[PDB]
């Protein structure tokens, strides 16, 4: 399975002063980004623009920098007539692919923050709990049918697509498996006598990745797995603390599978 | 409404004295997406310092990875600072090679 997100986050301070920057992702990797201040949306990989020719991304592109002028227009005059009178607001689409051609497709708006609008079939829909007044704007959007079958295309054609063919395109890529270094330490935990020992797991990819602290082979279920975190060269870091009475450590190691190893784990004795 | 910023400050190689490492600050959970943040060296600021492109979670909250270069030391210690809307006072969070 595949998520594919284009996530655009544009700002209002003023009337005179507002930004759009979008950020595109197939799971894991950027595969685009977008800058208010440059004109066509760059390619963060090789095969960005997956199977389409010169052509039909072009065709796709003007398409966008139509739709960003006017949304920024449009919003702006949202802003004079609204409210009492009251900006952040945020979109999430694209399409999460199957194993048998299958997908759903998908288009969400947050405005400061909360999700309140997104695009259910073939009109627009306020979400339930969402402020009354962005029922009428969202009537006369609705009323533009254009941009609906436009945005129909995208969903229902447009996305499955082209994530198809960033599928090819970027294969190797999205199956490059990297392999985790690890490394091991301790500091003292709140608890008198009590020592952390952590251990630090880095450069890995994929994602999926198991981390655990080992007595010889019965598995120390204390083991606490931290949050996933990014590095920059497009790899993974996690840590695994186990708290231990001091001297309890000895004869400790931690273990690491990962599908990059083969069958071949990582073990640091302590 | 305004989520305050969580900070992570992590190696991108185990650190040893004298070689060569990468340090990143995973800045996230904040917004609005305006930010200043900075990565400091005993106190100073780091000029050299590279950045992802904002981008946010299924959540909606923002996210952004801040990375320089830097050989770890006996001596020098680091940090990531930030500026925020949703905090009176600038966060630190120090890079603990232990932690
Ligand atoms: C693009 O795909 C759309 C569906 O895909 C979903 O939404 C897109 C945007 C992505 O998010 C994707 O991943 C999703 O999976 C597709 O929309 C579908 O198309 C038809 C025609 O527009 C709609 O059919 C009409 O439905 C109503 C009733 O709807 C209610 O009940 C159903 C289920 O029982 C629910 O789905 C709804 O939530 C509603 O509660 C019918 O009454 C209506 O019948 C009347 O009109 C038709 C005319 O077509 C006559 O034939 C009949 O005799 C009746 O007079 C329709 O059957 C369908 O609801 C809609 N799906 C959704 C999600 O609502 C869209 O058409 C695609 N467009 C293109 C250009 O490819
Ligand atoms: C969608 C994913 C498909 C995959 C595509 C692959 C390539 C992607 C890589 C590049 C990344 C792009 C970054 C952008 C993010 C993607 C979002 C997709 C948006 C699709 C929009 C289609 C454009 C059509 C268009 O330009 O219409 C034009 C502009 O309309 C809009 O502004 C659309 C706004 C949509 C947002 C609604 C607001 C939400 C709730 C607000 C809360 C405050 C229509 O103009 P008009 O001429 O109809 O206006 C006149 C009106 N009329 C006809 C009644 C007289
Ligand atoms: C309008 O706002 C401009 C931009 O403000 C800056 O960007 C926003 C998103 C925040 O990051 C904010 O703290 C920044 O100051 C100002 O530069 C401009 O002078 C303002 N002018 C008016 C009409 O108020
Ligand atoms: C975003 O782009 C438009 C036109 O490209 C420009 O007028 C606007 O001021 C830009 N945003 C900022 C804050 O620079």
């Amino acid at each position: 399975n595949y998520t594919f997100r284009c996530l655009q986050m544009s700002s209002f301070a003023n009337r005179s002063w507002s930004r759009t920057d979008s950020v595109v992702w197939l799971g894991d990797l950027q595969t685009h980004r977008w800058s208010n201040d440059s004109a066509t949306i760059s390619f963060t990989k090789p095969w960005s623009q997956g199977k389409l020719s010169n052509q039909q991304w072009e065709k796709l592109q003007h398409m966008f920098q139509v739709y960003r002028v006017s949304f920024t227009r449009d919003i702006q005059e949202l802003v004079k007539m609204m409210s009492p009178k009251e900006i952040e607001i945020q979109l999430s689409a694209g399409c999460e692919m199957y194993p048998g051609n299958a997908s759903e497709s998908f288009l969400h708006v947050a405005f400061q923050g909360k999700y309140v609008v997104r695009f259910w079939g073939t009109s627009w829909q306020t979400v339930p709990g969402a402020p009354s007044w962005l029922d009428l704007p969202i009537k006369v959007l609705n009323a533009d049918q254009g941009t609906s079958a436009t945005v129909q295309m995208l969903l229902n054609d447009t996305c499955p697509l082209f994530v198809r063919g960033l599928l090819e395109a970027g294969k190797s890529d999205l199956e490059k498996q990297e392999k985790p270094v690890a490394w091991l330490s301790s500091v003292p935990s709140s608890a008198h006598g009590h020592r952390q020992l952590v251990c630090h797991v880095s450069g890995f990819y994929p994602k999926p990745v198991w981390v655990m602290w080992m007595r010889g082979d019965q598995e120390q279920q204390g083991t606490h797995r931290g949050d996933f975190l990014p590095n920059a060269d497009e790899t993974w870091y996690l840590q695994a603390t186990l708290d231990v009475e001091a001297g309890e450590e000895a004869g400790l190691a931690c273990r690491v599978k990962h599908s990059s190893l083969g069958g071949q784990d990582i073990i640091l004795y302590w | 409404i305004q989520k305050t910023p969580q900070i992570q400050v992590y190696s991108r190689h185990p650190p040893e004295n004298g070689k060569p490492n990468i340090l990143n600050c995973y800045v996230t959970q904040f917004h609005p997406p305006h930010i200043e943040i900075q990565m400091l060296k005993n106190g100073k600021k780091i000029p050299k310092v590279e950045m992802s492109d904002m981008s946010f979670s299924k959540d909606w909250s923002f996210y952004i990875l801040a990375h320089t270069e830097f050989t770890p030391t006996e001596t020098d210690t680091y940090a990531c600072r930030v500026k925020h809307d949703s905090m009176a006072e600038p966060k630190t969070v120090y890079w603990d090679r232990d932690m």
